[PDB]
């Protein structure tokens, strides 16, 4: 019985080195050698809350490349909890007696937590719960680090953007910061800043990072440029100076980058990233993008399925 | 000074009423004392409570490192303190506190609030179990 | 062939005894011994023109767990009908030339006895025709009922809040009343009423049941304490005194019940159960929503499939 | 006792600690005294407050009037008890309670709550100076 | 200096028996001989936050009708309390800079006590706040019975619809419970009814007052018939079903009323008083309403002038 065998993945927070590596390893090998009747007899909630277009389809499109049926919804609007006002754990009171494992994204922090305390002994994967935590992304943009670095150990990675709502970076500093000799330069308003409890677990673990205020400053120390968009539909009014874009990414920028270094990108992207960075052979947010499937794939049958994928 | 039971000492000044309002302290038939701003060679103006023939649990004493650190119970048997705790921080603290992250999951649904509990340099920090972001106890409000 | 066999499932008015009790069989069977490729090569539609969770996420999931395949629509909001004007008809009129099956809910009265006018050689199964009917609901509730109390006969049975427009109700009361000696109690504002019509149905069949204006004057009566929640979006003008729930069940409540005693609701509750009843030994409602997947299943392997399971 | 203050004695237990809320009495640098469920002067249970260096009007004792009539107010200067004063029902309440009509001006506005107080039946009834509603002094909550 | 020089009219609670007569006597002087120019040189504030026909038109036509000069608003829509949240009390801290007087008509009750504690020596004029007081409604409709029935003792009065949160009727029955022996028939439905506190202060002065549930079983025995309208936009959701007119007058309901017996209504009507009844000899609204320009010259002339008219 494998380590994450019907295991909720809720949080970065809750997963060891040993746990992430599981899946990259998962991963490849089904990348290597589909098993595209794995999870069959299974049927999975696909459960969006809020919107998404990457993180769905992709969850969606491994799910069916691994065999297993799909229901949801991919808004709230036209469920009972939209138009009836139910709660979240009366919703994940009926679907968890329906389905073999729930997927889900919500706009409040803490919400695939909540599920779990009334899941029962169905497994549920966090899929973006408000401005916390996305382990899944977490999860792909280490494999695509791995793809294209080699290792995932001693890198210096540039972070830049809403380092505050951005639960893309939450999850991956706190899973690269499991890993040995990282370093981080974080470019950010100051307004949404990396929070302090990033900062703080770095600094137990004795990781050095720093702030910038440019990217040129960092530009040829990076391995990794890890871009982000800003997330105006979190923002709190106090905040609405920020909903532009502070650090525009050009092609023109990318003249003194290391010849290994990769520009990532969760995405969406609204002009973080100019379209003329598309060509370079720094980008690599499509290829980061497709490599959702593979990792998701692995999540799905380590969770669902005892024993390990040869 | 008492028959038996319960002396808080040391409680800082302004916290006295508060922890009398928070562990709903005088909802009993017992006889219980305060003084509000005394004197306090000891720290400097002191808040203390005595509520006779009732004690404190383990955590509900440690509940208290969080507003009255530096107090001390005193279990009094036959006026005579026979004993002499202290509070010391605990892992977390549930069902009492409310996250200060107006987008926390926790306020809308049927679930107890839950937060960790790490000293830090000036302040305590606390960590919520759901949205998982950090604050200063300072910030943390009551319910 | 199976008496069930190509029959729309529009009213629970259109079904014998002996049909309701082969559901709940084929039921239970399958439950036993799942039969996961029986509706292979079927297509059914999930035609969704109101908002649901439970009917409609059970329904979906029993198609897969058949293994079948699923086609449809959760609101009519991106559908021709609602930006181009359509007809049910003229909806019911296509659709019916691409599937094996059409599963519907519609906010009007009647919508699936009229699609069956429509569909040709294909069976529709309602799913909720405005205040009207609830058969796959009602099977459940059946299921649920004899799972917790043994037999669907000789039944003290107490059914609250709006029995108006509560079409679950209305199904069931039709559906119980076709069995020996159960006997009723109504708990509802005088607005929202039972109406005359499944009255004037109990008289005829010689069924006893009466009013009460509280839960306790029959609490310890009751074998079946079925909680319904309020149709806010059904009700007319002169109705929204009733908005908010009139009777709410606590825990407390639960004092002098009948240890065999079962509270049921359909879903969603707003606040007419407390969430402290969940956790008494009373509390069936998640369990009784699980059971839509049996009941569901059984329907459609009755209605898609010529010879009974086994 | 204290020197010089005001002493509330003859409280009816379980009202003492709402009097310290209600009324923010705690709020202050001024040394208190309080007992919780005493045998009394007169009855069986009671409870009381001591305040140092602090008065009351006649005004603000006959605030009493509706939470604990039968309240005795001491002034005591120099050990001595100087004054003796009873609470009366009083006209108004000012800046303490909430007018509970949500529609009421009360709520928008810079203005202190206001209330008249009369005697209607076996109960108090609150007539609020802007919205001119009445309520029970039972409904009508504090601050 | 007559007793209402320079003074607030605000609540009928507040006023003598005598202040009314004053106010009653004058308007007649007033109608009788005009004083074209009695108010020159004052400038009067008609400031109405909330909508407005009678009250606002019959009030500005009284200040033209006296030589008075009005600025104001009809609507809080376009003040800088309107589009930028500007305090009420802010509102009347500068206009009573500006001018001699205010009328005003507020939704919060409260409104025009508050504006008295704003404004210094500028007197406030109440023309309704919220659901509490109608001041100088009841004194059009005091001149109005005056004028019908010859005396303001002794009668008996029926008042039909929303008590509870008719303005017009709490400062109505306040002003005839200062006079002798007139017996009150409230008749409305439970949710609506005449609020305790107006209750109370006829018990206490020993007023016969009671309830009914039709206008049949007083209309034989009544002299003046006051209808209401149901105050649909200060309602209660639990109310919403009320905004029906429950008690619809109509000229054939009038066949055994006394023939000096007249119909009231503050207005506007929805359909409480059908229009058959426009002509009947019983009709008395429009009068009732043409009588505000006499008592709103009265009050605005002993309020704003030192000496009693002649
Ligand atoms: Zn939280
Ligand atoms: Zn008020």
């Amino acid at each position: 019985a494998n380590p994450l065998y019907q295991k909720h993945i809720i949080s970065i927070n809750d997963l060891s080195r040993d746990d992430l590596n599981l899946v990259l390893a998962t991963a490849a090998k089904l990348k290597a050698n589909p098993q595209p009747e794995l999870l069959k007899h299974k049927v999975i909630a696909s459960a969006f809350f809020e919107a998404s277009t990457r993180t769905r389809l992709s969850f969606e499109t491994s799910m069916h490349r691994l065999g297993a049926s799909v229901v949801g919804f991919s808004d709230s609007a036209n469920t009972s909890l939209g138009k009836k006002g139910e709660t979240l754990a009366d919703t994940i009171s009926v679907i968890s007696t329906y389905v073999d494992a729930i997927v889900m994204r919500h706009p409040q922090e803490g919400a695939a937590r909540l599920a779990t305390e009334f899941s029962g002994n169905v497994p549920v994967l966090n899929a973006g719960d408000g401005s916390n935590q996305h382990p899944t992304q977490t999860l792909l943009d280490l494999f695509t680090i791995q793809e294209t670095q080699g290792r995932l150990d001693n890198l210096h990675v540039a972070m830049v953007g809403d380092l505050k709502y951005g639960r893309t970076v939450h999850s991956l500093t706190q899973a690269l910061a499991k890993f040995d000799g990282n370093r981080f330069y974080f470019i950010a308003p100051d307004a949404l800043a990396m929070p302090q409890y990033i900062l703080d677990m770095l600094d137990e673990k004795g990781i050095a990072w720093s702030l910038h205020s440019s990217i040129e400053e960092v530009m040829a120390e990076v391995d990794i440029l890890y871009m982000t968009r800003v997330q105006k539909e979190r923002l709190d009014p106090s905040e609405y100076c920020n909903v532009k874009a502070q650090f525009v990414l050009r092609a023109s920028d990318l003249h003194n980058a290391k010849a290994n270094m990769k520009v990532l990108h969760p995405l969406p992207r609204v002009d973080e990233i100019a379209t003329d960075v598309d060509k370079t052979p720094h980008a690599w947010y499509f290829q980061q993008a497709g490599n959702g499937i593979f990792a998701r794939q692995a999540l799905l049958a380590l969770v669902l399925n005892r024993d390990l994928v040869l | 000074a008492i028959k038996r039971g319960t002396v808080i000492d040391h409680i800082p000044a302004q916290i006295g009423f508060k922890l009398l309002s928070l562990f709903k302290l005088t909802e009993t038939d017992q006889r219980i004392t305060i003084g509000l701003n005394l004197p306090s060679g000891e720290m400097g103006r002191k808040d203390l409570i005595k509520i006779e023939n009732t004690f404190l649990s383990e955590d509900q004493v440690d509940q208290l490192a969080l507003y009255a650190p530096q107090a001390t119970v005193n279990r009094i048997d036959n006026y005579e303190v026979v004993g002499k705790s202290r509070p010391s921080l605990p892992e977390r603290i549930d069902n009492v506190l409310v996250c200060p992250n107006s987008n926390c999951i926790s306020h809308a649904e049927p679930v107890s609030s839950s937060f960790a509990v790490r000293k830090r340099a000036n302040d305590i920090a606390l960590k919520c179990k759901y949205c998982e972001k950090e604050f200063s106890h300072n910030v943390v409000l009551a319910n």
